């Protein structure tokens, strides 16, 4: 029978997989960059950033 | 410069060899022929295959051509069939001209003596099989197994099978006073009997313990107790005091008395030896027969493995101490 | 921005077994029955191993 | 520079005890053609002093310079691996039970280079070149096959002295061409005696009584007799009867892993004790070294049934934990099967 | 967890491995040697693995 | 007028067309759209598609340059150390007038039989000339390459493939093809290629070649493999405890001549997916492993198997 | 190199008045002369037929007349005036390492024929000795030369060839020969060698050979040269085999005796005979399932000797094992004959 | 019974070192029509063939016909100890399993004979009719020496190509492209040999290094060499050397695959 010895199900999934990312990252400004900067710091307050 | 006895002691020809007589019937009417057949020597170690064969090669060549046309090997390899069959090939494919002065010249096929003929997979040895139809002609061998069993049909057919059964305890006392008095050595016949019993009917063992035991004590008496150690046979007093300590009913002396068996050096598996040579001709019940002994074995297995003597004496211990409390 | 969580499980090749929806402690954590989804954790086993 | 080679014996004559098969080995040194030797005992009972005893007997004092090197060798899988060997001009030393599974490769190219040693270096002493193989039940099975073969190949070039604890793993055949010596353990009055012999070589007495408890203590061990009794010297410089002889730091952590044991049985516990052995085997400890300590540790206050399944658990999950790689597993297993046994034995 | 532990224990020693463990020096923790450099020669192993 | 194996007549052209490894397939996307892709080392099980993802990589970032600024060894070639001294250095120094973007590529097929000096030759040369080349490579296991080499790069995973994805590309080359066939047929063709796809198209073509139709019979004919029904017969035996016919057929699997070995995969991959308790799945599971330790240590006999059924039928009755 | 001289020189080579080899008097010649595996056979002659033969691996055990096939096949193919040009014979006689596959092979697969034109052919015998980097460079040679030359792999262990290898061909399993079409092949040997031979005779040729008929016919050979007569006894003492009536009484004693007395019998009889307990162990677990036993006792007695045989494995006290196997019957069999 | 007389033994030295890599052994078949042999690769890509007819030797004796197999490498450890000035006997007998080459005195004082067993082996009569070739061009020996190890250092791998033009050499390596062409106004100053065609259309094939190489360490026995060269019969490399016989060889091309789109 189908799916007798493994995963072969009648229903198949469709439109769950194949999400092409097309993903543009915008250049960060200088304030969200300089809060990234603080978040690294406030995790490393070791490192001379 | 000296040799060993075991090579040195063993006999020249066919029909020096005692004990056995189709066999050197057979051995000699091949020789006869001097067309000696692919040999198969199955039997218990040390009696005497070897020394059949090196006599028999030694009768029908010359004793400087004996070691030219003889090839000894072993054939447990871990390095595989290849390695063995490639030097087989190697042995085979170089001639060397031989003759003898006594007025008969040799056969043309050589020997190749492989021992340990039982110890191998069927592939391996199927491709000796296929290594044998190679060069039926040009060399004949002889296969040295403990068991005949192990071997496959096909090499079974196509060689001549000799049983060597073990000989009885007289005849190699009488070897072993042989070599005592040609070795100037001073041995009390009891010292003679207890390395016998202790051989186990190995007399290539036996022999092996007495050059040994000679060259330890120098020329001194061979008392009891240097043939008690150097066999590495356990005091039978100790047995019996593990027995004694089973039969107690304390697990605390049971220890103490694995402790006492364990840093006097004696080993664990000669240990396993004795206890079951003792419990399988004792009046104890079949069910604690059965028990102990599957123990015994599965402890053997364990020691063979790599695991501590003392964990699997313990353990050992503590079923026989079980098996024994649960009547009383 | 929107945080980019996830190059450790993408090194070991597990977003190649798992849903890009799924995550790889809360497929572990949930009870399993599936037939597909005991694949998955086979093949996620079979990649540690 | 310690107690144990400062005053170690040079000669066979300069043995304290079991003078009998010294002199037994003085024969066989005597007679010169002595064949392959295996020697066995307990550790600390004085296998590796008779072993350079009888090598200083055999050839001249050129045995007692020592020198290492260094020695690469590709595999057959063409993996080459490096080894250090301590060497002399006489004999060499290896112990192969370092390169594991390549074990069978250490048998034979350095001995097959000690065979070709005696081809090059000739100085009419004697006609071979021993090598003391160390740890020799931790050989494989192939490499035991492999050293049979090359036992059978130059019996006339070399020969060996088999340094080893038990000889079960010794496979039959090669129990069947070397000599047996056994040297047992050491009584307490033999190591009592030899203690107040090196405390008079280091020109201090002490009371028998400290030297008698001492002796017990290290349970035949004369190696640890020494290193503790000079070890209570760096305690102390006189030698009182009542002197609290020092606890093993090791011994005592796992005593006290021992007492979380027999404690409480909850899994914070069992997680705890499994980093405490964490911190064993990162120190580096031998995983049968803790077994059989943490289970002499433990059947103290076992009852008398409890004792015997003890027993049995312990030899079964050790014969896995040999056969397995990793031993955390199966030493978690024992403790949580122990867990299990102890539990359901107090709650009846 | 301790039917775990003795299952656990049971895939150590009870099951191979697909690398074999201690193949060129001891199990781990180990002071003798763990410098097992890669090979330096172009010849094939020639291994019957 | 050739009879072309489907396995290079359905080969993909383009990368979307290959399914299995999806998030790793639309980063290999991405990178055949933008360029300026890093080396590359591809590990999987055989079969799986990598040496088909890294040509098809190739040539959608090449084009009419594919003939010249690639180049590619595989274990038919040399790939001693004189060639990756010579021929690959020369090549890396070689100029080749590319867009933008475009470097020149080199292909390792299946580097696991590189030997170890010929990697360590090979690193300082695929990371000195990184401003013009980068290197694409293949293999199934990632131990057999040594470490510098994967420093050295960005190394991928692949995975065998999803029995929906393998369902799919059969069902569409098939419709390619026009082949009449049963569900028996595809379930048999799939299981016999575990993952493997490869397999299956190969098996597929053997089916039709020989017989015509696809079912089941017909794949157990041409593949030969023990039949799943007996197989699973065997474990339901095991789940009733029935040890005289699970023993009866598997003696007759034995005298039908079929390995010890594929016998117990086999057993393996039935037990797997068979519907029943986990508990007791979980103890067949180490039992089977258990004795399929013992053939791989080399003893491998039939009372082997009767103490493996033995176990696992007292396993059933026995608490 | 080589190695073709001495199988050349072995073809038409015997001593014609007194050697006598059977095996190698009855010999196939083509696929219609093999009389087994004939779809297998027809399959090939269609595939031969159509100009549509796809790359062959010939799987099986050893003696199931692999080589004969295709040596047939390849001689069908092509004729004697250019055999040479279009087949090319290796195995694994001549190892050198890899070299083979990127010499020969790769130099073979690369080009057209010399006289004639058509598609070539390698048969690469005993395959499995092949190592992984070999294979794995075969695998290749394949791909790229699969429109010219097709490729014969001749293999005794399917597990060990590498699974793209599998892949590229199609695999055919010359299984064991069924005993009802190999009982009238020795009756026709007998019958045409005037050998005197009664039904355990068949049986125990049959059973000792497990669907080889080489073997077989080495067997009758040796037992017939050895005494005249075949039966039962007298092809086991040929082969050293296992009497059934020596495991008979082995059983029995295990059965009906108490612990030592069967030990000590057992421990005589194996002495007496040559047995080793690898072999006790197979013949007695042919005997388990034939004699009636409940279900518990099977379990019990199966599991018993199976770890019995896995610690002959490693090499331990065959004693001691011996003393297990008595054991394990002495649980439970004899506990129930008391009861 | 079988003698023949090699007038001079320089030309065995020098066939030996021209087929000294090329195959596993040398089977020759004696007539009384003279010796032949066509023995055939071990890789199985190419075959040598080498006819001497019978009045070429000093003297040459048969019974009947015999084929007989020898070892190459000891052949050649027996041929380089012989003077090239040196008249040679080959001794074979009609059933005995052993060939004697009796050389006479290179220095007028020290007959020399060796002998060598027999190797039985499988040889089949490749008997290839000799069809008309489209290509036919001859061409000097040291010419097609210098230029095959030429074109080796560079390629792995000759593009032969023969049309109206003339004969052209490609071989594209690593390092670059590599071409030679030649012509038939073209002649040489070296040896003074005019290249000619004889050819019907324009071909192309290609051909390894190594066994071209092997077929140029025939150059000392002829000056010139027949090229024979068609579109499906592969390549013929024909040397004829004086009074002796003719030295064909026959290599076939590597196949040639178009690159997919
Ligand atoms: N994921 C896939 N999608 C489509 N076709 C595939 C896929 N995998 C394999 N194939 C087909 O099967 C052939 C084999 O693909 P390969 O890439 O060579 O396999 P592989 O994953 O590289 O592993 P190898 O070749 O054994 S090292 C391809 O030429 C395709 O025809
Ligand atoms: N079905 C058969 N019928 C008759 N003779 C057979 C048959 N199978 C094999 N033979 C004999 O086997 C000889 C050679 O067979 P092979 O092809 O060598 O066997 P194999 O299956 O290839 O395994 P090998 O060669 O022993 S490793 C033939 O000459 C026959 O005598
Ligand atoms: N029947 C016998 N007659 C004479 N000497 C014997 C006999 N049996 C054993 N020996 C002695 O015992 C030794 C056995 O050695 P070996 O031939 O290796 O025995 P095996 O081949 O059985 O292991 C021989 O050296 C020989 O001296
Ligand atoms: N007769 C003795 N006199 C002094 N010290 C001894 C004597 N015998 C043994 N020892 C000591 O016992 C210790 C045992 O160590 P070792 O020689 O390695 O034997 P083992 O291998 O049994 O540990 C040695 O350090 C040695 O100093
Ligand atoms: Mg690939
Ligand atoms: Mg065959």
């Amino acid at each position: 029978a189908l799916g007798e010895f493994s995963t072969l199900n009648s229903k198949l999934k469709s439109g769950n997989s194949a999400a092409v990312f097309m993903r543009t990252r915008k250049e960060f400004t200088e304030e969200v960059r300089n809060l990234l900067l603080e978040e690294i710091r406030w995790s490393n307050p070791e490192f001379s950033l | 410069k000296p040799v060993p006895w075991v090579e040195k002691y063993r006999p020249k020809c066919v029909d020096e060899v005692a004990f056995q007589e189709e066999v050197v019937a057979v051995l000699k009417k091949s020789l006869e022929g001097a067309d000696l057949p692919n040999l198969l020597f199955y039997g218990p170690p040390g009696t005497g295959k070897t020394s059949t064969i090196l006599a028999a090669a030694r009768e029908l060549f010359g004793p400087e051509l004996f070691r030219l046309r003889v090839l000894e090997l072993n054939a447990s390899d871990e390095r595989g069939i290849q390695v063995v069959r490639e030097k087989v090939k190697n042995f085979a494919q170089l001639t060397v001209s031989g003759s003898r002065s006594d007025g008969k010249p040799c056969p043309p096929f050589k020997i190749v003596i492989l021992d340990e003929a039982d110890s191998m997979t069927s592939a391996a040895q199927a491709a000796l099989r296929r290594t044998m139809e190679k060069e039926s002609k040009t060399t004949r061998f002889c296969l040295i197994c403990n068991y005949v069993s192990r071997i496959i049909e096909p090499l079974t057919s196509r060689c001549s099978k000799f049983r060597f059964k073990p000989l009885s305890d007289k005849i190699q006392q009488q070897r072993l006073l042989d070599i005592a008095k040609k070795e100037n050595v001073k041995i009390s016949d009891e010292g003679i009997a207890y390395l016998v019993k202790v051989s186990e009917g190995d007399l290539r063992k036996a022999i092996t313990f007495l050059q040994s035991a000679t060259r330890l004590t120098g020329g001194k008496e061979i008392t009891e107790k240097v043939i008690t150690d150097i066999a590495g046979v356990i005091p039978a007093e100790k047995i019996d005091g593990v027995f004694a300590a089973c039969q107690s009913g304390s697990f605390d002396k049971l220890e103490a008395v694995v402790k006492d068996l364990i840093d006097e050096g004696h080993a664990a598996t000669q240990l396993v030896n004795q206890l079951h040579d003792v419990v399988v001709e004792n009046n104890l019940s079949d069910k604690q027969k059965s028990i102990i002994t599957e123990k015994l074995a599965e402890v053997d297995k364990c020691l063979a493995d790599g695991a501590d003597e003392h964990l699997q004496l313990i353990s050992l211990c503590a079923t026989v101490m079980q098996q024994l409390s649960q009547n009383c | 921005p929107k945080c980019d969580s996830g190059c450790a499980e993408t090194l070991f090749g597990l977003k190649n077994i798992f849903s890009p929806s799924e995550d790889l402690f809360s497929f572990l954590k949930h009870k399993i029955t599936m037939k597909e989804e005991w694949h998955k954790f086979i093949q996620l086993l079979t990649e540690f191993q | 520079s310690l107690w144990v080679d400062k005053y170690r014996p040079c000669s066979l004559g300069r043995l304290d005890y079991h003078k009998e098969q010294a002199a037994q080995l003085r024969n066989l040194v005597q007679c010169g053609d002595f064949p392959h030797l295996l020697v066995y005992g307990p550790s600390g009972a004085g296998k590796k002093t008779r072993i350079m005893c009888i090598l200083r007997e055999l050839y001249g004092v050129g045995v007692e310079k020592l020198r290492i090197e260094h020695q690469t060798i590709t595999t057959p899988s063409k993996k080459k691996i490096e080894i250090s060997t301590i060497a002399s001009n006489y004999h060499l030393e290896v112990n192969p039970s370092d390169a594991g599974n390549s074990d069978r490769v250490v048998i034979q190219e350095m001995l097959k280079t000690v065979a070709q040693s005696q081809q090059l270096e000739t100085n009419s002493q004697r006609d071979f070149k021993v090598v003391l193989l160390t740890e020799v039940d931790k050989l494989t099975k192939d490499a035991q096959h492999a050293l049979r073969r090359t036992m059978e190949k130059y019996m006339s070039t070399c020969r060996l002295i088999l340094c080893c604890n038990s000889t079960s793993k010794v496979i039959p055949p090669i129990r069947s061409r070397c000599l047996a010596v056994r040297v047992p353990a050491p009584s307490i009055e033999d190591i009592c005696h030899v203690l107040s012999t090196v405390c008079k070589k280091e020109g201090l007495n002490l009371p028998s009584q400290l030297a008698h408890r001492l002796a017990e203590k290290s349970c035949r061990n004369l190696r640890k007799a020494l290193l503790m009794c000079e070890a209570c010297r760096v305690q102390q410089y006189p030698f009182t009867a009542d002197q609290e002889i020092p606890e093993t730091d090791w011994e005592v952590y796992l005593r006290e892993t021992a007492n979380a044991i027999v404690s409480q049985q909850t899994p914070q516990r069992l997680l705890e004790v499994r980093g405490r052995l964490y911190e064993l085997l990162t120190h580096c400890i031998p995983p049968e070294i803790i077994m059989k300590g943490l289970l002499s540790e433990l059947l103290h206050n076992c009852d008398g049934q409890l004792k015997g399944e003890v027993a049995q658990m312990a030899a079964y999950y050790e014969h896995r934990l040999q056969l397995g790689s990793k031993a955390i597993y199966h030493l978690e297993a024992f403790v949580a099967k122990f867990m299990a046994l102890y539990k359901k034995f107090m709650e009846d | 967890l301790s039917e775990f532990m003795d299952n656990m224990s049971f895939l150590d020693a009870l099951l191979t491995d697909v690398r074999e463990q201690n193949k060129y020096g001891r199990n781990d923790f180990s002071w003798t040697n763990g410098k097992v450099t890669s090979g330096l020669c172009d010849e094939f192993s020639l291994e019957s693995n | 007028h050739y009879e072309l194996p489907w396995v290079e007549k359905y080969r993909p052209v383009k990368l979307n067309e290959i399914v299995g490894n999806e998030d790793t397939v639309s980063r290999l996307e991405v990178f055949a759209r933008e360029g300026n892709v890093p080396n590359i080392i591809i590990a999987g099980p055989p079969g799986t598609g990598k040496t088909t993802s890294i040509l098809c990589l190739a040539r959608a970032l090449l084009g009419p340059a594919l003939k010249d600024a690639m180049l590619e060894l595989n274990a038919s070639n040399d790939r001693g150390i004189d060639v990756v001294r010579n021929k690959i250095k020369m090549f890396a120094q070689q100029k080749v007038t590319l867009p933008k973007g475009r470097h020149k590529i080199i292909i390792l097929d299946e580097a696991d039989s590189m030997t170890d000096g010929a990697q360590q030759a090979l690193r300082r040369t695929m990371e000195i000339y990184s401003k013009t080349t980068r290197f694409a490579l293949a293999c199934n296991a990632s131990d057999k390459i040594i470490e510098p080499i994967q420093s050295r790069c960005a190394v991928l995973r692949y995975t065998k493939l999803t029995d929906a994805q393998i369902l799919t590309r059969l069902m569409n080359v098939i419709e390619k093809e026009r082949v009449p066939y049963t569900d028996d047929g595809l379930e048999a063709i799939i299981f016999t290629a575990q993952g493997d796809m490869r397999q299956a198209l190969n098996n597929l073509q053997s089916t039709f070649s020989g017989f015509g139709f696809i079912n089941s019979e017909n794949v157990f004919k041409v593949c030969d493999e023990p039949h799943p029904l007996l197989v699973k017969e065997m474990i339901q035996h095991c789940v009733n405890a029935n040890i005289d016919e699970a023993y009866k057929i598997l003696a007759h699997l034995w005298h039908l001549g079929y390995s010890p070995e594929d016998i117990i995969g086999n057993i393996f991959r039935v037990c797997k997916t068979f519907q029943m308790a986990e508990y007791l799945k979980l103890e067949f599971i180490k039992e089977i492993g258990y004795t399929h330790m013992k053939i791989a240590e080399g003893v491998n006999s039939l009372l082997q198997m009767a103490g493996l059924l033995a176990r696992l039928c007292q396993k059933t009755m026995a608490p | 190199m080589e190695t073709s001289a001495l199988k050349q020189q072995e073809q038409p080579a015997a001593t014609k008045i007194r050697n006598l080899p059977w095996v190698e008097k009855y010999r196939p010649q083509t696929l219609n002369d093999l009389i087994s595996h004939q779809d297998i056979l027809s399959t090939i002659q269609k595939f031969i037929n159509e100009d549509r033969l796809p790359h062959l691996l010939l799987y099986g055990p050893p003696g199931t007349g692999k080589t004969s096939t295709i040596l047939a096949c390849a001689k069908q193919l092509y004729k004697d005036k250019e055999f040479g040009s279009m087949v090319l014979e290796l195995n694994a006689s001549d190892d050198r390492g890899i070299d083979i596959i990127r010499g020969p092979i790769l130099s073979f697969a690369s080009t057209r024929t010399i006289f004639k034109k058509g598609f070539k052919l390698v048969i690469l015998d005993e395959a499995d000795a092949m190592t992984q980097d070999a294979q794995n460079a075969l695998r290749r040679v394949i791909e790229k030369f699969t429109e010219n030359t097709r490729f014969c792999l001749i293999c005794n262990y399917l597990s060990k060839i590498i699974p793209a290898l599998q892949s590229r061909c199609t695999r055919f399993r010359f299984g064991p020969l069924t005993p009802e079409l190999m009982v009238p092949r020795l009756e026709h040997v007998v019958e045409e060698e005037k050998v005197d031979i009664s039904e355990d005779g068949m049986k125990a040729l049959v059973t000792l050979s497990s669907g080889d008929m080489r073997r077989a016919l080495n067997i009758l050979q040796s037992t017939n040269m050895a005494f005249g007569k075949v039966t039962e006894e007298t092809v086991y003492t040929c082969t050293g085999h296992p009497l059934k009536s020596d495991i008979a009484n082995i059983l029995d004693w295990m059965l009906n005796q108490d612990f030592t007395t069967a030990y000590r019998n057992i421990t005589e009889l194996k002495t007496l005979k040559g047995l080793a307990l690898h072999d006790i162990l197979t013949e007695i677990h042919l005997f388990v399932h034939r004699v009636d036993f409940p279900s518990s006792v099977r379990i019990h007695l199966l599991t018993k000797m199976a770890d019995i045989e896995y610690r002959l494995s490693v090499g331990t006290n065959e004693k001691i094992q011996l003393s297990s196997l008595i054991a394990a019957f002495q649980v439970t069999r004899d506990l129930i004959v008391a009861e | 019974m079988f003698e023949a007389r090699l007038v001079q033994g320089s030309i065995l030295k020098k066939v030996l070192e021209a087929l000294k890599d090329l195959i596993n052994e040398a089977c020759w078949d004696i007539s009384s029509s003279g010796v032949n042999l066509q023995s055939m690769d071990s890789s199985h890509v190419s075959l040598v063939q080498l006819t001497l007819r019978s009045e070429g030797f000093d003297t040459y004796r048969c019974d009947r016909n015999l084929a007989m197999g020898v070892n190459l490498t000891s052949m050649s450890k027996i041929l380089k100890c012989a003077g090239n000035e040196d008249i040679i006997t080959l001794r074979a007998e009609d059933n005995a399993d052993t060939l004697a080459l009796v050389f006479e005195a290179p220095n007028q004082e020290k007959v020399s004979d060796y002998e060598m067993k027999l190797m039985d082996l499988d040889v089949e009569q490749l008997g290839i009719p000799e069809q008309e070739y489209s290509c036919v061009v001859k061409m000097p020996s040291g010419e097609f020496a210098r230029i095959c190890r030429d074109l080796s250092h560079i390629g792995d791998a000759v593009v032969i190509s023969c049309a109206k033009d003339g004969v052209k050499f490609s071989a594209s390596g690593e390092l670059g492209n590599g071409n030679i062409k030649l012509s038939q106004t073209s002649n040489v100053d070296k040896e003074e040999e005019a290249v000619t065609i004889e050819m019907n259309e324009p071909v192309q094939l290609t051909f390894a290094l190594r066994y071209l190489n092997f077929f140029t360490k025939a150059t000392p026995l002829s000056s010139t060499v027949t090229l024979s060269m068609s579109a499906d019969v592969p390549l013929v490399v024909e040397y004829k050397i004086a009074d002796m016989g003719h030295l064909k060889y026959y290599l076939a091309p590597k196949i040639e695959d178009e690159e997919g789109s």
